[PDB]
């Protein structure tokens, strides 16, 4: 199951500039 | 999309573009799901008002395309079927917008390319949920023209009777709706030529990106008091494994 991960960010460890919003809604 | 940002590099490798191939033309957004089905509205393929009841080779798809060639990092894929819902109601209200494209040869992943995720029952019953945030891609319209880049915003989820209450259209529980209020303070919405394109939502339990939403349709763009509609990706899975597992 190799999916929703992507290797420029979450296999990087690196959060993108607005993803936070999402996390914040929760 | 409107009122929303460039897309960073790899930011959603699940982006795909559906062409019309001859004469080239982009016709709407769609996601890639695994390394061969593709995910799209059903309206982007079968709407006859608008002349539009492609065949498979009919069209093509691009995916990794950064901007509107990178010769080693896009691929541009052959479909080997179209798959429309069986009930997909294109007559009245565009109900079960929804369709499944499977490539002639599926793709290699790479750090551009990478399939989002389907929601399971528990992701989808927590993750589902008004003031929630989702995320929207597409290469469409940036006002009711379109841009070089890939453009996202994030959008909460509204309530049903709220979403009820903005529009005349017969709503279903097959959609939902997300954008902010106008007493919100923030604007965005997807626009014409984002159909298809992933409303998607990041899961804690495990920081994988599903696709809860599908951009279906709206009344105008980013309008207050309007709110963009999405088909409910997760209470038509059901046919979705049917169709895959043929």
């Amino acid at each position: 199951a190799d999916c929703g991960l992507r290797p420029l960010f979450e296999k990087k460890s690196l959060e993108d500039k607005t993803e936070r919003e999402l996390l914040e809604s929760y | 999309i409107v009122e929303g940002s460039d897309a960073e590099i790899g930011m959603s490798p699940w982006q795909v573009m559906l062409f019309r191939k001859s004469p080239q033309e982009l016709l709407c957004g769609a996601s890639l799901i695994s390394d061969r089905w593709v995910l799209t509205a059903a309206h982007c393929l079968l709407y006859p008002p608008w002349d539009k009841n492609f065949t498979e080779n009919d069209l093509l798809v691009r995916i990794g395309k950064h901007s509107r060639y990178e010769r080693n990092i896009e691929k541009i894929s052959m479909l080997e079927k179209i798959y429309i819902h069986p009930r997909y109601n294109w007559r009245e209200n565009l109900d079960r917008d929804i369709a499944l494209m499977k490539l002639k040869k599926p793709v290699a992943f790479s750090d551009y390319i990478h399939p989002v995720c389907l929601p399971d029952r528990e992701t989808a019953a927590s993750l589902l949920q008004a003031g929630y945030k989702g995320r929207v891609t597409g290469w469409g319209n940036l006002k009711e023209g379109q841009p070089s880049v890939l453009q996202v915003v994030n959008l909460p989820i509204v309530e049903r009777p709220v979403c009820k209450d903005s529009t005349r259209i017969r709503i279903t529980d097959n959609m939902f709706c997300a954008g902010y209020k106008p007493d919100e303070g923030k604007r965005g919405d997807a626009c014409e030529g984002d159909s298809g394109g992933p409303f998607v939502m990041k899961s804690p339990f495990n920081n994988r990106w599903y696709q809860m939403g599908i951009v279906s349709w709206g009344e105008g763009c980013d309008r207050d008091g309007k709110i963009g509609f999405y088909t409910h990706v997760f209470r038509l899975k059901k046919w979705i494994q049917k169709v895959i597992d043929q």
